[PDB]
């Protein structure tokens, strides 16, 4: 009966989206050819007469070469090829040729596939959309994407994944010019929204996986753990079960602010696994390191409003709030005085499913913390610092306003950036 | 004769009937099929104060499941005695509630409040006399406390002059698992004052106490929680179906507790409870047990009656048990520890006796009393709902849905009365 | 009452027996390939009968009490084996003299 | 009828009563299970000034274990009669006193004396009529002597006119086995001088003496020394479960030996100790009884009655014996060393015969002699208090949890003025 | 549940936690890859879920020479990979590297490990350390490590197990620059503190274990019964039972005297064990005399403060009892006029166990004597000589100021030493 929509829209979007779709196969025993060798793939698969599953995805690109790659190799067979939509030139990366220029050639094609979609529905739990911020349709087309779907579609849930761009590591220099113009699309037209960025990620798999070279494959093997243990409340039985909107309406204290920050415990390899054991409250701990974040800020600079945790496995209610209790009792970490209790807790019995050839171990006890607080605003300063440190000699804006955007309309993301920036400082405050 | 339709609301009232039937057609004798198999005549005696007769000697619970998400729902169905209910009764929405009162009181409970109404009036008149009601549910969600107390609202004046039983789960400060859980039951508790008869105030904190402590629990989940509310439950209204040498009825037993029409909310608690190991140390006899009812450790309340003053206490025992030791045991209760006690309504204990006794069981009993410390559960609950709303926390999600903001400030004011109104009975 | 309290104590013995013939199914039918993973559900099996790290109680059928009143903790009471002689209280009255 | 609570304080008080509560239990004949396994009907016929009633037919101690360290409350599990106690009496904690008075009296025993206090009312509250309680406690360690006295003091209280019993272990010179013992044992004795009823002084240095020059054992374990303790503290409750020709209950031991209420010192000794070469070489007889008795050599506290006067004597019987050899004994060991008894008081002796012996013997007797010579004891505590005091030895150890320096001032004082007291009496 | 975490830092920690952690796997039965073939055990290893028991140790190091052995000899499987911390650069027999500059690197990622230790241990007994006054790590590193457990774990006990500079031999020329700059540090920031000098542990084995060349492991086995037997009570069961509280309260009279001096007795050799009977009471005399005393100063110019027993193997308290009367008759040993009764005893039952390579024999028997003297002041006076005429010329000043450090610190420290050989000699003074 409940059902979702995934929209991988760009290049990070395809890499992703086929490692969660790959996780998923594993994880409800579908073989690539999408024949099996119980409801629980009927969230995200659809059911034919021959005996076939079709997923539920719509992959949003603006370049050939990454499409192609996915018709070609195993899961061939698995992907209803109209369902992989590929644009005839790339806006490389642009945002302004991605909302003006190029994306209204496919915009019809991309609204068409999802009313199909949404016509097999019985009822709709909400959608989920990948993309990055970085690219230039990965932002730009996201941005002309979100305007669509709000005014078609009234209150269903529209869930935005993104990746931000890391204060130090970038492939770009357009980079901070494409993220800020998406503030105005994602603080309007946006239910939720979460971030974690690469160099945060970097930092994990080298000390904590063990990985002198990983690639994008890694990485996009650890974001599609954090999606599947989200979804599987949906998916599965629990003792305590946690909806799509459940979480949503109760870690955001204002509409303006919809911004978590995503951590995942444990995250240890095979071998290590032969050492520590994985209980409650040792991966509950994990979560509050801000070695272990995988957003690079320090919530030991900010203060928490609201969290949401989601445990699988062997996980019993009485360890679940025996280890709350330790953390209230430490003043290292802090909370506001307008949330006193502040925490969700939801528990799944079946353990994370592990991939083959993936990194990981498999283990009993995991959880994915969804915290939000006031320290995000330490990693938008700085990008605001640096798109007003590029901006002050007024660099590449003819490549932007020659496209047809107006000169004005950077100056407009300057005032909501700014503004939002303040909405933050208001929370922080103390009565 | 007198019978009692079920009512349970949202998830947490659809796990607490799966167990509670479970414990009762066991103490009836009925099969997983929902047969009848007896050894004494008189557990056949009375049994339509809960069930139907069906064709062919099967018997059906008088109960209706109401939740909103059906995945909780299919658990109940492929249960262990979920295949005994009749499937009309299984009323679901499509949606959730959000974990808000107002999606389920105003936004969607408006819609399923017709087809639990439609089902509710088709059942209440099979009945010889209906005695009154019962109700499931928890305030820590918005499925079983927001329609649940719309449902209440609209058969409360459809029905003026019945019983209505409440089963409260009410939020906990320790084992709190909701941010907005203080939203849900500040504003929900002025329906549980005006238009309810009886209730009782569960804490999930108490039952981990229990649990821990007592019962000698590795691993507590909720169905052995579940135990005890259902237990509980089994307790007050055995006079209903088994004849007793001194007895008293949901009825009787309520006109004697309240002494105003807005002080309905009891704490309750529950006596014989023992491990593995000092099962066989502990003798089961009155003196022994009338201990542990009075024991604040037993309680399943966050709240210490040390604090308070015991106003009106009620004790209902079971088992084949002498009446003197019954009455010289609890006077000596009342003169031992006169600080605690009114000194406005002497002789303030209710009494029951009942006959058959739980199976593998000799002797029980159970605990019901009122008291002014059920204000500390009230005065706590009421500043993190207004540490909330002076900044006007979740606000979006209840103003936008089709109810104002001044709602909030009678639910305060109407809830400082409570409390104020506590005060001056101390 | 006599009769009662031994009916009990023995529906509880056969309840026992019943879960340790099931443990020991499940086990054995693990068991056929390999015995490097066998270790906690030999564990499991001989937890013994409630939170008891002590000896069991081999004439009280096996009960194995809890000693938990720690504050707010509740730690159980670990065990350790003595190097030190078993007596015998006839022996040690005959020596110290009462005979 | 006349009942006793025992309390069980330290890990000198765990194993002083572990081998107390299983020769009463070979004296009323209980197996480790708990049943009755017995030969007569006097042994049933007054149980229940010890044991507490379960079901089944079978009996639990009235005893609660208290301990600051969970160490030696492990072996109190596993020893011979570890299954026989009820678990819920096991009192313990987490953090021990570490051989400080300190600790006990105000920080760390605090915690512990209000959840001991709950338990110790719940067994004495459910009884008839209760006698009084009965301590063992020493005064070398830290939760024997600082708490300990915590349990003294606030019982008082609570319960004003009863009786208390007390064994203590105060240190020995010879035999001190711990630096700050007289810092324990000299602000413990204040507490002891004021808020007890019977003191007896246990030394194990008398414990060791009488083991080699009278018993002749090459190994003596502490069970041969608690063996020794409680077979003095069997034989002086005795003619409460047992009837005799004469009987006397502990409250009719204590009105007649202490004459002013801060004189209640005892000395212990028991009949007859006897190697196994020296067994078939005597026979039991009244004087053979009486001859030990009053011997030197089989007191159980390290002083002797040559150096002061015998206030006050006492004479406890066990076995089928005659009247006039129990008189003229006694009449002429008062005649013979007419020197040693005080002038004041004629006949300074009770006596009392009871029945029933104990168990593989047909005759024994018991001693308490309160005297001037105990003040030996007093003096070379307080001579080596002071001596550490005046270089202001240890004192981080006890000024900073809490209490200031006055309070060592007040307690050798009051120790002071007490050996004032007694030689005014000599 | 009560438990003690070893903190070794040095090349002396690295090599000593591996002789006494060779000791406990042999004394609980436990395998080198953790698994047994009771809760003895719970005071030093931790309980997987799959039966491993992983230790809860500590090594620190500014070297990787040393530990790098560790990882790959025969504890290799045993040992937890983030429990053994290795820098970049050694702080090279220096103060100034290890406190202000080099040793400030890692302080963070070290007790961010005590951290996954201690909130793991529901009731803690105290840290046990073990450091060299002659290396850097031993001594810069350290005396940062005793500042900030002190604030962070306020009122938790701190044992010291020291290795104090030899009378006359030395490893090192800038030694005794190291050994007083740390005085400060174990006065305000240690709780008890035991010293051990090599050469007083060197004349030990040449004529009682009967070994003509012993190197460093003949003395890491020594050691490693001292330690054995002071947690032995905390362990096993005993007819009176010491812990860690109690030796603390009867043995340290003042804040300001926390220096014992550390015995043991007996050990002989094999064929000395044949021959010499070993009673309680020819184990209790041979604590007291010079011969066997493990520091290099003889109480018999000073005065007994206090003393503490530990006991082990078939020990009566008859013939502990006689003894301590015999001991107590004789006049060559003295006791101060204000502590006549200056004894603790504490008795186990489990004989000590041999390990393979020891060697030492298998005995019934065994004692550990803390016999705190005023004839400690012995050896302080002896390097305060030594530090003064090395400070004389304001030879090897320059390594020091340039680091961080100040030179008037050099003044500080010796007058802070200073004013503590007067109130050790106080004490010895009758009224
Ligand atoms: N976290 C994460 N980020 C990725 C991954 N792949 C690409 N990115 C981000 O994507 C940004 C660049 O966008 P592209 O990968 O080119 O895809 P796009 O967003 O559609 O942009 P275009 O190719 O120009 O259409 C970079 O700044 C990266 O930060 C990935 O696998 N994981
Ligand atoms: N007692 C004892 N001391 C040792 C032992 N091994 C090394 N030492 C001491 O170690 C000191 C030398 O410093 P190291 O421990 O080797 O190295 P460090 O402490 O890490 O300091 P750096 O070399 O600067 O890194 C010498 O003064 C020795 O006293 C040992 O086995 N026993
Ligand atoms: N006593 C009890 N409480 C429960 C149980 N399950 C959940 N709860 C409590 O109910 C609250 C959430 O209830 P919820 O599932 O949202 O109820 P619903 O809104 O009616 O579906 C939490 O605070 C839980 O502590 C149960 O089985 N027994
Ligand atoms: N008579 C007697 N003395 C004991 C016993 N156990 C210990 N002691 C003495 O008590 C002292 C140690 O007691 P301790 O453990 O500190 O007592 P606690 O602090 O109250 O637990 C030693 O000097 C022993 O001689 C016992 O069972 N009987
Ligand atoms: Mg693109």
């Amino acid at each position: 009966m409940r059902e979702c929509i995934s929209i991988h829209v760009g290049q990070a979007g395809v890499q992703i989206g086929n490692a969660c779709w790959e996780l998923y196969c594993l994880e409800h025993g579908i073989q690539p050819d999408g024949q099996m060798p119980d409801d629980s793939f009927n969230t995200f698969f659809s059911e034919t007469g021959a005996g076939k599953h079709v997923p539920r995805a719509v992959f949003v690109d603006l370049e050939p070469t990454v499409i192609d790659e996915v018709r070609t190799g195993t899961y061939r067979q698995l992907f209803h090829p109209e369902q992989l939509i590929t644009g005839k030139e790339d806006a490389a990366n642009n945002y302004a040729r991605g909302h003006y220029t190029i994306g209204k050639e496919i915009i019809d094609l991309v609204l068409d596939r999802i009313r199909k979609l949404a016509d097999q529905c019985t009822g709709l739990q909400g959608f989920l959309v990948f993309h990055s911020f970085g690219g230039g349709t990965g932002s730009g087309f996201t941005s002309l994407l979100m305007e669509r779907l709000s005014v078609d579609y009234g209150k269903k849930s529209k869930l935005e994944f993104s990746i931000y761009p890391a204060p130090q590591v970038s492939t770009a220099v357009v980079e901070p010019y494409n993220s800020i113009l998406t503030t105005h699309t994602t603080l309007e037209h946006s239910d939720c929204a979460f971030m974690v960025d690469n160099e945060a990620i970097y930092d994990i798999c080298r000390r904590n996986l063990d990985i002198e070279r990983p690639t994008y494959t890694n990485l996009n093997r650890l974001i599609g753990q954090i999606v599947s243990s989200i979804t599987a409340s949906l998916r599965f039985d629990g003792a305590l079960n946690v909806d799509l909107t459940e979480f949503q309406t109760n870690l955001v204290p204002y509409p303006r602010i919809h911004f978590p920050l995503a951590t995942y415990a444990p995250v240890i390899s095979a071998e290590k696994a032969y050492h520590e054991q994985l209980s409650v409250a040792e991966i509950t701990n994990a979560c509050f390191e801000p070695a272990n974040q995988m957003v690079k800020c320090d919530p030991r600079h900010g203060k928490y409003m609201a969290c949401c945790l989601l445990y699988r496995g062997d996980v019993v209610p009485k360890d679940v709030n025996a280890a709350i209790a330790t953390i209230k009792t430490k003043r290292t970490i802090q909370f506001v005085d307008w949330c006193p209790t502040g925490f969700k807790v939801g528990i799944n019995y079946q353990p994370p499913t592990v991939v083959p050839g993936g990194d990981l171990a498999k283990v009993q006890r995991a959880v994915c913390m969804l915290s939000n607080t006031t320290a995000i605003a330490e990693a938008w300063a700085r990008l605001d610092h640096k798109f007003d440190l590029m901006y002050a000699k007024r660099a590449f804006v003819h490549w932007y306003v020659g496209e047809g955007m107006e000169e004005g309309e950077f100056s407009e993301a300057r005032e909501d950036m700014a503004a939002l920036e303040k909405d933050y400082e208001e929370v922080g405050v103390d009565s | 004769m007198r019978e009692i339709v079920h009512l349970q609301a949202g998830q947490c009232g659809n796990q607490i009937g799966a167990k509670f039937w479970e414990v009762i057609s066991d103490e009836h004798g009925i099969d997983p099929t929902g047969t009848y198999h007896g050894d004494s005549d008189l557990q056949l005696e009375r049994i339509n104060v809960y069930y139907n007769e069906a064709t062919g000697g099967k018997y059906v619970p008088r109960a209706v499941l109401v939740d909103l998400e059906p995945g909780t729902m299919d658990s109940v169905r492929s249960g262990p005695f979920g295949q005994i209910f009749r499937p009309d009764n299984f009323v679901f929405g499509q949606s959730g509630a959000g974990n808000n009162w107002a999606k389920g009181h105003y936004t969607e409970g408006a819609e399923l409040v017709d087809s639990v109404l439609d089902v509710v009036r088709k059942e209440a008149e099979s009945c010889d006399c209906l005695q009154g009601f019962q109700l499931t549910h928890s305030l820590g969600g918005g499925t079983g406390s927001g329609m649940g107390t719309l449902l209440i609202s609209k058969i409360r004046e459809e029905y003026p002059d019945r019983i209505m039983n409440t089963f409260s789960v009410v939020p906990s400060p320790k084992v709190s698992d909701t941010v907005v859980e203080p939203y849900n039951a500040t504003l929900s508790v002025h329906q549980l004052v005006e238009n309810t008869d009886e209730t009782y105030c569960i804490d999930n904190e108490a039952l981990y106490d229990i649990c821990f402590r007592t019962l000698k629990l590795t691993t507590p989940t909720y169905g052995d929680l579940n135990h005890l509310v259902s237990a509980t439950m089994s307790g007050v209204t055995t006079c209903l179906r088994f004849p007793g040498q001194l007895n008293a009825d949901l009825r009787k037993l309520a006109v004697n507790m309240v002494p105003f029409p807005r002080l309905h909310f009891f704490m309750p608690g529950f006596a014989p409870l023992t491990s593995r190991g000092s099962q066989q140390y502990r003798a089961l006899t009155v003196p022994e047990l009338t201990q542990q009812m009075f024991d604040a450790k037993n309680m399943m309340a966050a709240c210490d009656p040390r604090h308070g003053r015991y106003l009106t206490v009620a004790a209902v025992f079971r088992g084949r048990m002498s009446m003197k030791e019954v009455d010289e045991q609890m006077l000596n209760v009342q003169n031992k520890n006169s600080s605690y006690f009114v000194e406005w309504i002497p002789n303030n204990v209710k009494t029951a006796v009942c006959d058959i006794p739980p199976r593998g069981l000799k002797m029980s009993a159970t605990f019901i009393g009122n008291s002014t410390a059920i204000q500390e559960l009230f005065k706590r609950i009421s500043e993190q709902f207004t540490a909330m709303f002076r900044r006007k926390a979740f606000l979006h999600w209840y103003t936008g849905e089709g109810m104002d903001e001044m709602e909030f400030t009678e639910a305060e004011s109407n809830m400082n009365d409570l409390v104020s109104e506590y005060q001056q009975y101390q | 009452e006599l009769d009662y309290c031994r009916l009990t104590e023995a529906l509880v013995a056969e309840k026992e027996k019943e879960f340790q013939d099931y443990a020991r199914e499940v086990i054995e039918l693990e068991s056929e390939t390999t015995n490097k993973y066998i270790y906690p559900l030999v564990k499991a099996v001989q937890e013994g009968p409630g939170g008891g790290r002590g000896p069991v109680f081999v004439d009280r059928g096996g009960l194995r009490p809890s000693y938990q009143a720690n504050d707010v903790t509740g730690v159980q009471l670990p065990f350790y084996n003595s190097q030190g002689p078993k007596y015998n209280f006839q022996k040690s009255k005959r020596r110290l003299g009462f005979t």
